[PDB]
Parts: structure tokens; C-alpha cells; sequence
């Protein structure tokens, strides 16, 4: 009955696609990429933004399936730019004894959001 | 950076000293390289991970001397390597991997079975 | 037993009414609007200033029904002035099978904190 | 099986007594404080400074019974200096059912640290 | 079923080894840093640094044991600099009845990443 | 901005996109508006997810062509879609909607039936 | 800011709405206040919510007209209001409320025993 | 800072104050401190919360006066500081601890018996 806090997946160095105050507040993001890392619409996700180094948390909403979006809106638009590399990740409570031996689901992307690999464990940096 | 899977043609003085951890038997120069005699490697955050030595005859192609340092073991580290070797060499039809300097032939069975190779006599083939 | 956080409900750019350092810190509400996005008294309950941009937690206490006060009190009123347009969340943690059916509870309003609609889903953000 | 996040106490407008850098870092409190507002030794805080309007989260340690400490110790000290008027508060989860009649611990203070008054309920804010 | 959040354990006053914006996003710590404060690969962090007042969350990735690597990596590396000396905090829920008797695993260093001392509690702060 | 119910009486060029993403069938021009003539339309950050055609006929009035797209579907817009076109007009006393098109008459008659409407020979009804 | 039990000796014009809303059935001036007649009240964020007139004759003490408005009840505010009403005033061995006026008497006994007064016949006593 | 253990060779103002929390029964001087006549003490956010007297003849140390501030016990402070002793002498191989002034020999027992020492009649002693 120890619970744990721990990262359920992320969606590693997606780029910003949408950033409008007037747009409902929310992170939209395309359901693949969702579906990818294993994050629900209405989950709360936390964004950590490389571009400009601001950390937010808000919400996930569904954007529609193979657009690619990624629209940060309402007053988060305040923290995130067009264009911007950001880190979206969402994290899950369990028991002591699962998350010893918990996955979490990993999705890498480079250039017009194109996802290039799904995994379910990051290395150990070694010296 | 995130785990890339490259082929090493030159090595900087960190690639060798990541590659005496990984291959303390070697001692490079020993590792030629050329158009097909070829070492892949894993890299994550500026550091070598695992390597593999490829030796390609066309159609045909042989993987040794396949390590994943034992710190990162069990996080999809060789899996990619090898899988990331395949795709790039999509001219082969025809992999073959010996048993030779395998620690534990049923842990190494066990992942080359997962990436879908067959257990020969004397190592293990995927025949596409 | 993976236990997701998910939004509960959000009050949508209603306008704070009220903010003052002197008050007992708290964000007080209306009881009616409380009642429309599930928000308990006593609860804790993030607020994002679509005005100025900055987001911050606190807890809700109850303003008298009907008054359409929102008031930002104590510290809080460090973070927001009268006239600015908020979004008020609140989050729930559940069990990952009752999550992906979850549907929040969202209140929109316009004008001097009018409620115009009351609803338990955002569309998905098409191309 | 919904969950909720709930204010379980808070000691209203403490001011800090101590504020080094070089303590161990943490947020020590008179026991009696600890007491009366519920909050453990070791339990996770946030603290939100009416003087200066940071907003942060640590954990409680105990100071000695009667000594009025409110010391805010380590990085946290970036947060607050002495003299510096804070609410402390506390949060806890229980079920939805639970939630809708639970009742805070809360704590005033006036002057140097004497505890006021302690109660279960803050009021409703009307027009 | 009143459950609270308590700290699991501590590295305290580690030093930052490396910090790049283009490592993979994470805050890598040596494995027997891990083991004795009790924190798991994959598990939420706070980091609270001493020398710039800068407070995020971010996740655990092991490094390889004995390095004494305190990577902070990604989007993460805005916030602390090589030589930084940072506090790195995990929190755990419990029910109310075992987080009274519960003890945090406390690790304390010197130097370039020693390990002088762990424990199991943390002393009363006295007038 | 936040799911709106607009009626539409000129269109603009992403309206013409959105329109034909929800109404393939359709070409228009070929979409007369006039005052009983008319489109009501779901927005929804700055795009169209559904639209529904009205015709008036003083007390009576006429629904055809109702769809939202299939993306976003059973997240209330149809209801606030044709919510707002019944609260937009409060002359009309009786509503039909023909079953003409609809590609799941089953599904079509569980959401008439949430909107108060009754099912008849050949549509839905709602006369108050 | 916080509950706080006031003295009123002079009324705002905010104190005489307010107390308009707690006692609709007075209409101040009518309120007479001097020593041995008292309104002590109950203020937050700058709003009465609760009131009681206190009459002193030495030794002995009559309360009447508690009222807590109707919207926050429930929440230790007439507790505090009667509690600071008695510490400030520690001559008075002696109070009494008569139970005119009240809406629920069942309610006003139940709040008033667990204030420590006993019910008779007509009101209620405290008399250490 | 953190929990540290000390040695004192000089006392200041506020190490004196202290040390009359911990030891009313001395009023130091009193407190000769010299190369085999030491005081060891536990510092914490800059005040002393436990102190020992040690006396060292070569081989053979011996222990008196341990006492922690009773607000802070069952935290390791006491454990930390006799640790802290035995391992800044090193050449002691011997330790005697007697029983006097001790309030409650069953937990002193108990502590003694934690920290490897072993019960005997008069005191606690660890003989390596
Ligand atoms: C000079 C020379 O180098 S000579 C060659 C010497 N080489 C050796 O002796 C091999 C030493 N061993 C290794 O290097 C590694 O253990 C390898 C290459 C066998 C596996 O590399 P890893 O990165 O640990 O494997 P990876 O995490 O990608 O595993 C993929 C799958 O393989 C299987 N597998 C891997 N390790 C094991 C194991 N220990 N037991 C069972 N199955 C395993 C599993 O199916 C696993 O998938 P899963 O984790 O989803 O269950
Ligand atoms: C050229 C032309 O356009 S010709 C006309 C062609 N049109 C068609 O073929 C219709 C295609 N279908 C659609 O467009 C949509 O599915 C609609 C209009 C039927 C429903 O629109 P939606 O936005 O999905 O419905 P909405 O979420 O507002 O549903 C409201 C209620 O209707 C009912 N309902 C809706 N969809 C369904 C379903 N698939 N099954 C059962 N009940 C349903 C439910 O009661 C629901 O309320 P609930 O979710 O609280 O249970
Ligand atoms: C002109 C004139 O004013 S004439 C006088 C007219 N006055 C009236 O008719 C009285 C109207 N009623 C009220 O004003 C209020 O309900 C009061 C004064 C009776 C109680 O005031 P409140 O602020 O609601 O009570 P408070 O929260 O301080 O209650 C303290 C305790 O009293 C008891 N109590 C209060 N209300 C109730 C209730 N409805 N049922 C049972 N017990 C109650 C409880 O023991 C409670 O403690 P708890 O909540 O820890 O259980
Ligand atoms: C003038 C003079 O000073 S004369 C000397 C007078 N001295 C006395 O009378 C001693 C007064 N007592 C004390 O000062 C303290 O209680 C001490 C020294 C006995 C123990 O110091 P503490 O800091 O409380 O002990 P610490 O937390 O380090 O305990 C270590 C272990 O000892 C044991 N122990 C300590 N206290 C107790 C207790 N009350 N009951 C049982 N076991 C105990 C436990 O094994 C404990 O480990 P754990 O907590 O992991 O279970
Ligand atoms: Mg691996
Ligand atoms: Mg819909
Ligand atoms: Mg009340
Ligand atoms: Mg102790």
C-alpha cells in the first residue's frame, strides 16, 4: 500500500504546431500519437518545453487522427510558440511492487512530428 | 540524444574508449572497416552502448562479436542495434550469427528468437 | 490498480469578480457554477489566467449561490486581477478501465459570468 | 472509486521565524502548529507567501513544541525571508462520497506566532 | 482511506556532473544514489536547487553504478548547470495510519558526490 | 474557441473545405442561402465539425443533410448542433427530418429520440 | 478577512445592508446601541453574516435575535459569534435567550446545548 | 546544516546555552576539556542536540553523561553520535559505558545493545 508516482510515457521532441490564446484550453495532440504513448484524452499531462525551457501542465484533448497536430491553447498558449520542441508526458500512481517492474511507453520523433520508434525503456547513461 | 543506431566508419577518441568497454578482446586498430566489413553501433547521450560487426557477401551477410555492455541490459538496446542493422541492409537475404563467444547461448537464443531468427547448428539464422 | 488523473471539471473563462490580499486566501465560487463542474468546497483546484498567463493552485470555497462572484483571495491575488478571464480546473484520479470512459464535467460562460452551456465532452481539434 | 484532492488542513498566516539557506532543507514547524492543523512530520507542503507571492511546495519537519518556529530551510529559503506572512497548507485524497463531508483543520494566527483560533469549516463568502 | 503524501526519501546536496539540453530528458542518477534513497528508474522526481532557487519535476533514469553522474538532461538542463548543488526528492501515498510511523530514506553527501551518511530520519529543529 | 453553433449566410474559403469534408456529396454553390434557406454549422477551433440544412416554412420547417464528421463523433455536437437550430427558431412548432441519406437509421433514431423527436414512416417527427 | 466577531458601535453603510439581509424584520435606526445594549456580529471578506443583540444588567445578560444567514450555516460561524460574545463579556454569570422568534426550536436547542445552556421553560441558560 | 557530530574544544556562547539544555546537572567550567578528557556532540541548524563525555587511556575508552534532548530522540541522533565516537578512535579497543545517572536502563539497554555493546553488571561494554 506504498504508491508510487511514475512515468506512464512521453512523447519525446514533438513540434508545436498550433499556439492560440482563443482556441479552447487544452494541448490537442493527433491520436496516434496519443495512442503511442498510451496517454487518454481528458489525462492530465505535464509539457516541458526545450525551446524555451517553461514547464506547464494542462490537459490532453484528441486532435484528429494523421494530422500531426499539436496545438497548445487557451492560456497555455502563453508558454508555448509555434515551432517549439516540447517533451509531453503523463504520469500514473501504482503500487510499490508494480512499479518495480513497470514500462513505460516511449514514442521519438524528429522533423514534421514523423514518428520514428515506440519503446518501452530508456537506456542507462554510463561515463 | 535519444539511443540512434549509427555505423561507425571513423572513430573519435570516445568511440574507442567506449569500445574498449564493450569489446575489451579487441584492440583497434585490428578493427578494419570498409564497404563490407562494417561495425553498427548504439549510441544514447554522447556514449557507445552495445556494437555488432557486420561482414556482408551480397545476398548473404553475417553478424559477431554482438555485446550490449552489461550496465543496460533488458531495455531494448540490442534489440534496435540489430533490428536497425536489418533495415539498413535490406540487399540481405540471408543472415547468419555463430554461436562464438556467447556467454549464455539460452539468453542469446531467446533474443535472436525474438527478433526472428532460427536456432541452427552453431548459431542462428534468419533466411528471408 | 493503474490509477489515472484525469480533468473532473473545469469552469471556462469565467471573470474574476474579486481580488484582494486581504481576504481569506482561497478562490471562492459560486455555488451554482461549483455545482455545474462537479467542484467541491474544500477541493483543490488549479486556475489558469488566460489574461496574464500565469497558473498556479489553490482550493475552492463557496460564494453565495447566485452572486457569480469568483474571488481571488490572500496570495492568490498575487496572481490575478479583477476583470481577468481564468479557467478553473479540477482533477480526480481513477482506475485506467474507468478512465477511458470518464467523461468531465465543463461550464462555459460568457459576459458577466453567465452561464451559456453546460457539457461532458470537447470535440477533437480537426485540420 | 473517483478520487478527490482535498485541503485536510492549513495554518493561516504564520510568519517565518527563520530562513537559512544552509538548514537542512525543509520547512520546520512548532509541533503544536503540526498539531492542530493536522500536517505530519515528513508530509508533503505547499507553501504560498502573502508578502512576496511565491508559490511552493516542500515538506514538513518538526521544530520543538512551544517555539513558535516557522523555518524555512535550504533551497526553499530562495522562497522566503524572515518576517514573510504564509499559508501552509496540506492536501490529502479520499473518495468521491468521503470528500463531499470532510472537514479541514484550520489554523489562525495573529501577532508572533499565537495560535488564535483552530476550526473545521472556512465560511461562505457572500456579496 | 484518508491517504497522504510523504516523503519517500532524499539525495541531499548532490552535485550536478553534467547538464545538456540535447541529452535525452531525464535526470540520470547513479544507481546506488538511487538504492539509497529508495527511488526507482522511471519514478517522478522533484529537484530543488540550493544554488539558483529553481524547483522542477521531472523523472529517474538510472546511471551506471559508481559514476556518481547527477545528469540533468533535455528540456530540464534550463534549470541547473554543472556544479549546482541540487536536493533530489521523491514522494510516495500512503494511508493515514502508516504515514505516522513511516521513515524516509535520507542520504546525505559531500564533496564530488560522496556518500557520507544515510538514514532514516531527520532531527527536531530546536530554539 | 469553444464548440459554437453559428448559421452560416456567407462562406469563407475554409468554410468551402470544411463544408466539403462534411458534405462530400455536395459542390456548392449548389448551397443557396436565403432567410429559408439555411446552413447552421458546429465550430470549433476555427473549423467546421458539422452542419445541417433548415428550410422554413413559417410553423412548419424542414431538416435535411444533418452529419458530423465521423472524427467526432458522440461528443455532444450533434445534440448542441440541432439544440441550437430548434432554439433559433422558436416560430416553428412542428419539425420533420426525412431519413433520406442517413447511413445508420438505428443510430440516426437513438439520437432523434434523445432530441425529443418521434419516429414515423419515413423520418422523425417533433411537433409541440 | 478571516471570521472575525466584531463590536458594533458605529454602522458603515455596507454594515447596514448587511444587517439588513440578517434581520429583514428590523429597520436601524431602531437599533439603539450604547454600553449596556450591544450588537456584536460575525464578519468575512468584509460582509456580516451572523448578528446577536446582547443586553447587560451586571452580573446577569440577555441574548436575542441570533441569526446566521441561511447560506452559511452550518459552518462553526454562530459557535464563534456566541463564544466571543460570552469571553468578552466575563462579568456575566448569568445568560439567558428567550426562544422568540425562532424558526426551528429544535435546531436552536440542539446549537445551543452544545454551547454548554441548558433549554427551560422559554429559552435557554447558562448561569455558572 | 545536517546532522553533524563535533568535537568541542572550544565552547561559544550559544554551544554553552545549549549544553545547559543537555546537562542542567553541570554548569561548565566544570567542563575541563583536554587530549583525553573529550566532549563529543551532535549538531543540527546550528544547536546542539545530544552530547557524550569521553575519557581515553590508550587501548581502553570509557563513556559517561550520554544524553539526547528528550524532543528529538527516536530520530538516530543518539546512535549517529556514539558511532561518530567509536569511529574517530580508532586505537580504542576497549569502551565501558557505567549506568549512572541513566533514567531508564531497559532502553538504555536496548540502545546499548543496537550500537553492539553488551550488557554487564554496572554498565555496557564493547571489547573488540
Ligand atoms: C567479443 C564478443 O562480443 S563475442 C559476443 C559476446 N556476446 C555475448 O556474450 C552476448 C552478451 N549478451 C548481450 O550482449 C545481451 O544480453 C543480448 C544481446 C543477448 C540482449 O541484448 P539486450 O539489449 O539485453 O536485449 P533486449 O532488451 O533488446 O531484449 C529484446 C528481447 O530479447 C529477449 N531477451 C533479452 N534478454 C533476455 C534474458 N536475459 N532472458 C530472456 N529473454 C531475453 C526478450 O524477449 C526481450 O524482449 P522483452 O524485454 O520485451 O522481454
Ligand atoms: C448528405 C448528407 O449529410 S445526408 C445525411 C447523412 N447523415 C448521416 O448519415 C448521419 C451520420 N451520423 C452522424 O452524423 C452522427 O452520428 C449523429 C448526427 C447521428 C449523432 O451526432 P453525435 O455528435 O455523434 O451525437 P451526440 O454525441 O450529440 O449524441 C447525443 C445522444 O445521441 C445518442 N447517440 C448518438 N450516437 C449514438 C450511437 N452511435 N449509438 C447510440 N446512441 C447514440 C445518445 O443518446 C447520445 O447521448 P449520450 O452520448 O449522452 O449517450
Ligand atoms: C429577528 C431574529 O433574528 S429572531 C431570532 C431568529 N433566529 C433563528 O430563527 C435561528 C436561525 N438559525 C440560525 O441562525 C443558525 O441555524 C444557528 C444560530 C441555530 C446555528 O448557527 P450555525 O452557524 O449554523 O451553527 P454552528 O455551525 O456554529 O453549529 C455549532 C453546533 O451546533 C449544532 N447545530 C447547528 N446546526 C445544527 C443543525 N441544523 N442540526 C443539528 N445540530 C446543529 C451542532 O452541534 C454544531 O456543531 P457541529 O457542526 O460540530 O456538529
Ligand atoms: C548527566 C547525564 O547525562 S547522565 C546520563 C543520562 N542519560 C540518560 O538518562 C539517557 C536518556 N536517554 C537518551 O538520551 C536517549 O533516549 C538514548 C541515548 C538512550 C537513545 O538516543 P536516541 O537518539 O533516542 O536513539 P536512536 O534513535 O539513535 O536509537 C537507535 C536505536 O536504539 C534503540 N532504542 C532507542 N530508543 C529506544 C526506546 N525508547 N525503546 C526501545 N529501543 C530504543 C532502537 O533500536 C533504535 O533503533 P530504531 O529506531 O531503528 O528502532
Ligand atoms: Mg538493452
Ligand atoms: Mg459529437
Ligand atoms: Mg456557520
Ligand atoms: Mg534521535
Amino acid at each position: 500500500s506504498m504508491i508510487r508516482t511514475m512515468l506512464q510515457g512521453k512523447l519525446h521532441r514533438v513540434k508545436v504546431t498550433h499556439a492560440d490564446l482563443h482556441y479552447e484550453g487544452s494541448c490537442a495532440i493527433d491520436q496516434d500519437f496519443l495512442d503511442a504513448a498510451g496517454i487518454l484524452e481528458n489525462e492530465a499531462i505535464d509539457i516541458w518545453n526545450v525551446t524555451n525551457g517553461k514547464r506547464f501542465s494542462v490537459y490532453a484533448i484528441a486532435a484528429e487522427r494523421g494530422s500531426r497536430i499539436i496545438s497548445v491553447n487557451g492560456a497555455a498558449a502563453h508558454c508555448a510558440s509555434v515551432g517549439d520542441i516540447v517533451i509531453i508526458a503523463s504520469f500514473v500512481t501504482m503500487p510499490d511492487e508494480e512499479a518495480r517492474t513497470w514500462r513505460p511507453n516511449v514514442a521519438y520523433f524528429e522533423g514534421d512530428n514523423e514518428m520514428k520508434r515506440t519503446a518501452k525503456a530508456i537506456p542507462v547513461q554510463v561515463a | 540524444m535519444k539511443l540512434t543506431i549509427i555505423r561507425l566508419e571513423k572513430f573519435s577518441d570516445q568511440d574507442r574508449i567506449d569500445l574498449q568497454k564493450i569489446w575489451p578482446e579487441y584492440s583497434p586498430s585490428s578493427l578494419q572497416v570498409d564497404d563490407n566489413h562494417r561495425i553498427y553501433a548504439a549510441r544514447f547521450n554522447e556514449r557507445l552502448l552495445a556494437a555488432v560487426r557486420v561482414t556482408l557477401s551480397g545476398t548473404e551477410g553475417a553478424l559477431d562479436s554482438l555485446r550490449v555492455r552489461e550496465v543496460t541490459r533488458r531495455r531494448g538496446v540490442g534489440q534496435y542495434l540489430l533490428e536497425e542493422v536489418l533495415r539498413n541492409n535490406p540487399g540481405v537475404s540471408c543472415w547468419w550469427m555463430a554461436d562464438a563467444g556467447v556467454e549464455d547461448r539460452g539468453v542469446m537464443t531467446a533474443f535472436m528468437q525474438a527478433l526472428g531468427f532460427t536456432a541452427q547448428q552453431g548459431g542462428w539464422e534468419k533466411c528471408s
